[PDB]
């Protein structure tokens, strides 16, 4: 989900974008500024939260030892989602 | 009109004999040499592509600077290129030639063979393969094959 | 345990005497020579046609780097830096931040390919399996400062290059 | 003053300086020492070029990553150079032809040119401007050169008020077209007078009028310290050269006197010393080998 | 400690010891230490005024006959009034040994050359006078070997920073390689990696 | 890839790419962290 | 916690009023020539000079000797402290005279006027730890603060 | 506080090398200029040479001057002997170098140097 | 008056001839043109990370490099490969051994004029950089043998390619041989040239053939054996006259009998892990990295600061193709080096160079520097 500044110039993920009065975007005259158009804060806002009948539940992050060290995330709190630190995911206890 | 036609022609041509036809003088320095013989090895087989193997510096067309450019090495590799006679080119390989490499922050290593001599491609590795540092001879030569002497000669 | 090259002492009757002066007077090894040259003429050559044909690679191979992304678009990297910490070349720059959403990601993630040996310690380092060292060598600039990657030059290269990537580590991570 | 363009460091190849300069023709004799002693100390050079990208490889070992910025215009387009200029906080104009072609005469290169430029770097929102004439410039000149030049340089100051003009005399260097002319023409000795300026002189001059603010609207006249007659000037160059292309309008340069302009300041206002022919003549002219120094006035 | 431990040989080890008590009383004129690494590798720590007559025993006694010089090494220690440590390699052929022979000086004590016993140091020293500074008396040719030729500086010492002072560029109006003063554009970052829990115990040094 | 297909994902590249060294859609690095030091931004109103 | 409020709001620029009454960025030969001109147009109690909470003794004796050179003595503070009596003389009537440690040698304190917990939380903390380990007897005289 | 030497015994036979040194070194100056085709005079090749003693004039120590000595026979050997280029020469002048702010003013105006 | 030459930079070599006519009266290498201050960046890196250095010293002998300075540090550590990894170090060694003798036998026949065994043993050494390629991921510098074993398991097939290579290699050996060892032209370009006597090859610090090529009977392999060398099977060629002829038909008996070891080395290859069990010093694998605390905490710590090397000084030589290459390693109790000298064959041999070109002629100079295979980056560092 990439937005624009008034000079033209994309914003990146980071929200970064040269000043309209900073001389380095000379380097990206004639030249194009090369942002990713696929921002991870937005992709991983479309999963959906998974619902889970224990109290703590683990994350590897798909694949086993493809993914990411495997944690344990308690599901005490029933106003908030436990998210997995490392892929992002988010679980609920479904009661 | 006519005399543009005549002299994108004559680019054209002068453009194929001048890359169809490159002469390399390279600089044997560290590692990079290795991979640049099996570049010139009956696998990957440089003369096919016109590119000789170990010409004399003073009738080369690019100096293949491959290897790690030292401090006390500096003023020879821009003496060597000094005597090319033009169009000279020049091909950084590997990082030690790119930028310094792994020796970047070395008290004796020139980081990078640009702040020597005028760079045209740069193939990067450690080292770079043989495959990789000939995708960087045909860049090169494509690079020659677009440039525009005679056009901006009658333009000018 | 030990055998004498170049310890022959050669016959001294007339038989080998005249084999030898006939070695001399005839040439016979230098026809063995060209013998031999002429036995590679009438060979096939081990010539590839490059650009058209490629030479044989692993899945091992430490090409051009990655960054790469889980199966739903969030990305792997995490800011732990411990692939900065272990580059030997310290070609590898990384500055983070909480993001929006509370997770730890980073804001600057720079290789210089320029200073990269390219040795593949931070992918192995990579506790994630973010960064990695995939495929592609065919990457030549014509200029010194496009072979210096910010973190969008990296995740490009991962969306570009993920669908050989995975099929890589797949055939590979068994052995790690 | 914005954050990214304060000067940082101790002024050397990987310093910041705080100079982002577009030089118009720096693929020539004095762009190509401008374009190094301005690399030197980190700044941010954007080169407009004309030609084939290989007559620009030599400008780029002259600075660090990423600070000559190599660009295309045409010199009767304002939108290229708008686009090279719109990020600039200092634009040198170094254009020029010693002769005419068929696409650019004198008024296509001396006057559109450096009106054109100084026009869109006016309404860019530039600070500094340098144009460079000759000393000679002159509304009724017997060259068709200094005649264009002097209309150039009027429009200059009319279209750009706070432009710094800068006056060479004849410029001596190792790519010049003043001791290589005399040392390879093999035209006479008339009643001629010169004081030949030395280029590091020059680029001294023209970086000192860009770092200071009291060279805003001056007129300097940037020659040597001593004045020659052709004759003996000629004699010299062929003295060292040890020895025993062209057009006339060359030729009514060569035989017009370097005029004396003393109420224009000169390289000695701008902190340079001026450096004489005798210690720099050797090298430009160790090449053309295969001695007593000339009499000033 | 079968699979992962890398077995002791006290065979090697009651040799070494045996040879440097032997070394020790035939030489007690220089002789100042014996000692015996755990992975038995015997180093004798001699006065610098013997350099020729240990080095020369070691050579030619019928029990030594230490021939080749395998290596000839300074290490840079500055905590020491003698900072540089002169690390001399020695195998013997006949008796397939290893043997260390290791002296001391400052900045301008000279070491005596060894050229005289083995040829093998006139470039081995010779790299310690471009590295330290360590001269060598009575050496042929000695000069530096290894570094540029207008380097001021002798580079491994350790007060020597990493990167020099001075870095080489090429400069078009003096058309030539020239020499500046060093800037980065990234500076090497210093990592602080040592952990503040002690790992040997063994090595454990007594207190004040 | 006609037998054994790649594993599809959203964010996959479904244009390839060639290599743009050399071409207006080439890649320029450039710093992707924001401003570190805040400047004072002096007010609009006279002192008096 | 407050090193990133050292990242705010800084001064990094030399800023001098134009013909509107605003402050503008300039160099600083002009800065500095134009508080010079008008440290040249004055003499005695036309200068005077205010020192803040985080300035150090280097660039104090350097305003001082400054000032001096002009013949000016009001240099002040924006603590109050009294000058009736000795003054700041004698260093014994300004100082926390016995120490921060000397609170562990201590058997009784008498707080004056103070609220120690945030004006120095570290030397409330050497209290407390007297107050815990030595059984220090503490009175408050000033408002009932915690 | 005894030292082994390692030429001079005391300063006047250390002296006596250094004003051989120079010696020597004044009457290389010339062909120096000439065999490296340099762009200096001679006269200012021997005053970069007069800098260059006068620079370590201060030294009271034998050792340090032996050393000093030394190290000038190894750059006269690399003069003399065609091993250094013209840019290994041309070091001495730093040419391309900018001035360094000298006064306290000027080195507060470009950064924070003392 | 005589003649002086500077055969200039134009690995790279500065070579000041005093010649007499056609003699060489004087030979002076200047080197230094390759000096990178490598064993002064080794002591600001770790272990880990001072472990690609050594690949680059000796660009043709990277894994015989990484095999001893893994030695060196392993001796320092007190701990040791287990069987397989030291097998697959002996293999890789061969062929690393392999590697160096094509390329110092085909470049010092290229030198004198011999321009085809080159082309043809290329190939050769194509199909071994595709052995490191498959094992390690990059062709030249594979950063594989590590302190504690090999970093990664054998890919499996390669040992059947080995020995697919293995058993036509001796037909390649054989043609070059065929090329050049009765060839008339090569033996006058050799026989008379450089002849070393024992005592001085001794004497200089010479090692490997050009101790062997003098009828020395040393091979550090036999003599002070490292991992398996003491359970393989070979024999050690011995020279007769010292000069250039011998040491060629020395290092093409090496080649012999490298395939000889890599034979028995594919035959004997036992099961089993390739790192050291002990994870305070070798990294655990991945899928328990993932999944084990202590693991991870290890992985962490191994992969930024390092294992702990206990302090204690080191000379660990190896019989390197091109002759004994050492590291005297200084370890200060950190997980970084405190020193490490690395001694290479190449520099005692090209020190040697003056007394081997003494009486010689201008063009015997390519021989004596190609008999000596000097590789400039173990040179100069
Ligand atoms: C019979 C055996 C084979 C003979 C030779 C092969 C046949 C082809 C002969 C003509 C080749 C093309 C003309 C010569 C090459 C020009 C290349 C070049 O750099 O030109 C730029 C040069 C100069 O162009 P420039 O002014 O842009 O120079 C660029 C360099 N700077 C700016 C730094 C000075 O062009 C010429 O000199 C023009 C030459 C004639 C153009 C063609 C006319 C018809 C020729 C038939
Ligand atoms: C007024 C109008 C006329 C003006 C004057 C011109 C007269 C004719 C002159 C000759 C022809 C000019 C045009 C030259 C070719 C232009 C197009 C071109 O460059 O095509 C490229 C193509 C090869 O494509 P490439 O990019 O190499 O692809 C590699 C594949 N893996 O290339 C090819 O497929 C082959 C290219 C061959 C080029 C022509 C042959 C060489 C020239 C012969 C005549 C001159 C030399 C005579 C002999 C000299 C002495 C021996
Ligand atoms: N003796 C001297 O050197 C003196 C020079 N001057 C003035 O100083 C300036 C620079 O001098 P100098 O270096 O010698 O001149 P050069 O001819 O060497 O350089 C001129 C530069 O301008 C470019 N240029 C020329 N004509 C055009 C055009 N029509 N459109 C676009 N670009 C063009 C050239 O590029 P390209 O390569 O594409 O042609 C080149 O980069 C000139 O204005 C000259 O009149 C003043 C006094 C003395
Ligand atoms: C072309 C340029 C090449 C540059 C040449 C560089 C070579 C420079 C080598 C430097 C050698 C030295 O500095 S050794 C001199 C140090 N001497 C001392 O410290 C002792 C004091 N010496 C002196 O004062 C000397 O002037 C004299 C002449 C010995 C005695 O003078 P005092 O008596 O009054
Ligand atoms: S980039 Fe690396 S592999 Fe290549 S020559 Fe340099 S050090 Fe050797
Ligand atoms: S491959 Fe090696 S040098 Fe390159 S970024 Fe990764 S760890 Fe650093
Ligand atoms: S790429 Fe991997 S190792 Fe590097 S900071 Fe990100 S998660 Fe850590
Ligand atoms: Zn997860």
């Amino acid at each position: 989900g990439v937005r624009t500044s008034p000079t033209g110039e994309k914003v990146t993920h980071t929200g970064q974008v040269y000043d309209d009065e900073d001389y380095r975007r000379v380097r990206f005259v004639g030249r194009q500024k090369e942002v990713n158009e696929n921002f991870a804060i937005d992709l991983i806002a479309e999963q959906p939260v998974s619902q889970v009948g224990s109290r703590v539940i683990s994350c590897d992050g798909g694949g086993g030892a493809l993914g990411h060290p495997r944690v344990y995330i308690n599901l005490d709190k029933e106003t908030k989602t436990g998210t997995c630190g490392y892929c992002g995911l988010q679980f609920r206890q479904q009661h | 009109s006519r005399g543009e036609y005549v002299v994108a022609k004559l680019d054209d041509l002068i453009n194929w004999a001048r890359r169809s036809s490159l002469w390399p003088m390279t600089f044997g320095l560290a590692c990079c040499a290795v991979e640049m013989m099996h570049m010139a090895a009956p696998r990957y087989d440089m003369d096919r592509f016109g590119v000789v193997f170990r010409a004399s510096p003073r009738q080369s067309d690019v100096m293949i600077v491959a290897g790690t450019l030292t401090n006390k090495m500096a003023p020879a590799l821009r003496k060597v290129y000094d005597q090319m006679p033009e169009p000279r080119y020049v091909v950084s390989m590997g990082s030690c030639a790119n930028g310094g490499g792994y020796y970047h922050y070395s008290y004796s290593v020139v980081r990078g063979c640009d702040r020597i001599v005028p760079v045209d491609i740069y193939v990067p590795g450690c080292p770079p393969t043989a495959e990789a540092l000939l995708y960087g001879i045909l860049q090169l030569q494509k690079k020659i094959k677009r440039e525009k002497r005679l056009r901006i000669w009658y333009r000018r | 345990t030990y055998k004498y090259v170049n310890l022959r002492e050669p016959s001294m009757d007339m038989k080998s005497v005249t084999d030898r002066a006939a070695q001399t007077l005839l040439w016979t090894e230098l026809i063995r020579g060209l013998g031999m040259t002429l036995s590679y003429l009438f060979r096939e050559p081990a010539t590839i046609n490059y650009p058209f044909e490629k030479g044989p690679l692993s899945p091992r191979f430490r090409g051009e780097h990655a960054l790469r992304r889980y199966p739903s678009g969030e990305e792997r990297c995490i800011a732990c830096k411990l692939c900065e910490a272990v580059c030997p070349a310290q070609a590898i720059t990384i500055e983070a931040e909480p993001r929006a959403d509370g997770s730890r990601r980073t804001t600057r993630y720079d290789i210089d390919m320029t200073k990269c040996i390219y040795c593949g310690f931070c992918q192995e380092a990579c506790p994630v399996d973010a960064i990695v060292e995939g495929p592609n060598f065919e990457f030549s600039t014509e200029t010194h400062e496009e072979l210096l990657y910010n973190k969008e030059k990296l995740l490009n290269n991962g969306d570009k290059w993920e669908a050989e990537i995975a099929a890589n580590i797949q055939a590979d991570y068994l052995y790690r | 003053l914005h954050h990214a363009v304060i000067p940082h460091g101790k002024g050397g190849r990987s310093s910041v300086s705080g100079i982002v300069a577009t030089v118009f023709g720096a693929t020539g004799f004095l762009g190509r020492y401008l374009v190094n002693h301005l690399g030197r100390m980190g700044s941010q050079v954007i080169v407009p070029y004309r030609c084939e990208p290989y007559d620009t490889m030599h400008l780029r070992p002259m600075g660090d990553l990423g600070q000559i910025i190599f660009m295309d215009w045409n010199g009767r387009d304002k939108d290229s150079i708008r686009r090279a200029v719109e990020h600039s906080n200092v634009v040198i104009n170094l254009v020029g032809r010693e002769w005419e072609t068929k696409n650019f005469d004198f008024e296509d290169v001396f006057v559109k040119i450096p009106q054109a430029i100084a026009q869109v770097s006016k309404e860019a929102g530039v600070e500094k401007f340098i144009h460079i004439s000759h000393l000679n410039a002159d509304i009724k000149s017997s060259s068709k050169y200094l005649r264009n030049k002097a209309v150039g340089e009027k429009e200059v100051r009319e279209t750009f008020p706070e432009a710094t003009i800068i006056k060479p005399a004849d410029i001596f260097g190792r790519e010049d077209r003043f001791l290589n002319y005399f040392a390879n023409i093999r035209s006479l000795g008339k009643k001629t007078v010169k004081q030949p300026v030395y280029i590091v002189d020059v680029t001294k001059g023209i970086i000192n009028a860009i770092k200071d603010p009291d060279a805003r609207g001056k007129t300097f006249a940037f020659v040597g310290p001593n004045r020659y007659l052709l004759f003996d000037l000629v004699q010299y160059v062929f003295a060292v050269a040890h020895r025993p292309w062209t057009t006339r309008d060359k030729v009514e340069r060569i035989h017009t006197t370097d005029r004396t302009l003393p109420h224009l300041p000169g390289l000695e206002d701008l902190g340079v010393q001026a450096t004489p022919l005798e210690l720099k003549a050797i090298e430009v002219l160790r090449r053309h080998r295969t001695v007593q120094p000339a009499k000033t006035v | 400690t079968r699979p992962t431990v890398r077995p002791r040989n006290d065979v090697a080890h009651k040799q070494l010891s045996a040879f440097g008590e032997y070394v020790a009383e035939i030489l007690p004129k220089y002789v100042q230490q014996v000692q015996v690494s755990c992975f038995s590798e015997l180093e004798i720590c001699i006065h610098p005024d013997g350099v020729i007559p240990v080095l020369t025993f070691l050579r030619d006694h019928s029990n030594a006959q230490f021939k080749s010089l395998a290596d000839l090494t300074a290490v840079d220690i500055p905590t020491r009034q003698n900072r540089f440590e002169i690390v001399y390699n020695l195998l013997s052929l006949r008796f397939n040994s290893r043997i260390r022979v290791k002296t001391y000086t400052d900045e301008l004590t000279p070491v005596e050359s060894s050229v005289s016993v083995y040829k093998a140091a006139n470039w081995y020293e010779r790299e310690i006078w471009d590295m330290f500074g360590v001269f060598f008396a009575n050496h042929p040719d000695l000069r530096r070997i290894l570094t540029d030729y207008g380097f001021e500086g002798h580079p491994f010492r350790k007060d020597f920073p990493l990167s020099g002072y001075v870095e080489l560029r090429y400069d078009d109006e003096v058309k030539r390689v020239v020499a500046e003063p060093v800037e980065l554009a990234q500076e090497f970052r210093k990592f602080d990696l040592n952990s503040p829990w002690e790992a040997f115990p063994a090595y454990r040094q007594p207190p004040e | 890839p006609t037998v054994k297909p790649p594993t599809a994902r959203k964010f996959i590249w479904t244009n390839h790419k060639f290599n743009l060294s050399g071409t207006p859609q080439q890649y320029v690095p450039y710093s992707t962290t924001r401003k570190k030091i805040q400047e004072w931004v002096p007010p609009s109103t006279p002192y008096k | 916690f407050a090193y990133d409020g050292l990242k705010r709001q800084r001064l990094t620029e030399p800023m001098v009023r134009n013909e509107k009454g605003l402050l503008t960025h300039t160099t600083w030969e002009d800065a500095l020539s134009r508080v010079a001109g008008m440290l040249q147009s004055c003499q005695g109690n036309d200068v005077a000079a205010i020192a803040g909470g985080l300035v150090d003794a280097e660039a104090l004796i350097a305003l001082k000797d400054l000032l001096n050179r002009v013949d000016s003595d009001t240099l002040c503070t924006e603590e109050v402290f009294p000058t009736a009596g000795a003054g700041t003389d004698l260093r014994s009537n300004y100082l926390l005279n016995t120490t921060i440690a000397g609170v562990e040698e201590a058997d009784v304190v008498l707080l004056v006027g103070t609220n120690p917990r945030f004006e120095a939380p570290l030397f409330n903390a050497r209290i407390r730890k007297s107050w815990l380990h030595n059984d220090l007897k503490v009175a408050l005289i000033g408002s009932p603060v915690d | 506080t005894s030292v082994k030497p390692i030429f001079s015994r005391d300063m006047n036979e250390a002296k006596r090398r250094v004003r051989e040194l120079y010696r020597a070194w004044y009457r290389e100056v010339p062909n120096t200029v000439h065999l490296f085709q340099l762009d200096i005079s001679v006269k200012q090749g021997r005053d970069k040479v007069r800098e260059m003693f006068k620079k370590n004039a201060h030294v009271t120590d034998p050792r340090v001057v032996d050393l000093l000595v030394i190290k000038g026979k190894m750059e006269l050997e690399e003069t003399i002997n065609v091993w250094k280029q013209r840019t290994h020469v041309m070091r001495f002048f730093h040419e391309t170098e900018a001035p360094r702010p000298k006064d306290f003013l000027s080195k507060f105006y470009v950064g924070h140097d003392p | 008056s005589n003649l002086t030459l500077n055969f200039g930079p134009q690995g790279v070599l500065r070579l000041v001839m005093e010649l007499s006519g056609e003699m060489v009266r004087k030979c002076d290498p200047h080197i230094g043109l390759l000096h990178r201050g490598t064993e002064k960046l080794i002591e600001y890196k770790t272990y880990l990370q001072a472990l690609p250095y050594f690949d680059r010293l000796d660009y043709v002998s990277m894994m015989c490099n990484e095999q001893a300075y893994s030695l060196a540090v392993e001796k320092l550590l007190n701990i040791q490969p287990p069987p397989r990894a030291q097998w697959i170090r002996v293999l890789f060694g061969e062929i690393t051994r392999l590697l160096n003798h094509i390329m110092a036998v085909t470049t010092h026949a290229l030198d004198i004029g011999a321009m085809t065994p080159f082309f043809w043993m290329f190939e050769e050494r194509e199909k071994m950089f595709e052995f490191y390629e498959r094992v390690s991921g990059a062709r030249m510098h594979a950063a594989y043998v590590r302190p504690g074993g090999v970093h990664q398991d054998l890919p499996l097939g390669l040992m059947d390619d080995i020995y697919e290579f293995s058993k036509n290699f001796s037909l390649r050996i054989d043609e070059l041989e065929e090329m050049l060892t009765n060839n008339r032209i090569w033996r006058n370009r050799t026989v008379d040239i450089g002849v070393v006597t024992a005592e001085d090859a001794l004497n200089y610090g010479f090692s490997g053939v050009m101790l062997r090529g003098s009828g020395i009977q040393w091979d550090l392999r036999k003599t002070q054996p490292y991992d398996v060398y003491d359970q393989v099977e070979f024999d050690v060629p011995i020279g007769s006259r010292g000069d250039c002829y011998d040491r060629y038909l020395c290092r093409v008996e090496e080649m012999r009998q490298s395939i000889r070891i890599i034979s028995q080395c594919l035959n004997k290859m036992p099961p089993g892990e390739i790192k050291v069990d002990d994870a305070k010093v070798s990294p655990p694998k991945r899928a328990e990295m993932k999944t084990s605390m202590e693991s991870l905490i290890h992985h962490f710590k191994l992969y930024t600061e390092g294992y702990q090397v206990p302090p204690g000084a080191t000379y660990t030589a190896i019989e390197a193709p091109k002759g004994e290459f050492g590291v005297y390693l200084v370890s200060d109790g950190s997980s970084r080096p405190y020193r490490c000298k690395i001694k290479a064959p190449g520099f005692a041999h090209l020190a040697g160079l003056d007394k081997m070109s003494k009486g010689h002629m201008l063009a015997d100079v390519v021989a004596i520097i190609g008999t000596q295979d000097i590789v400039f980056g173990e040179v100069d560092r």
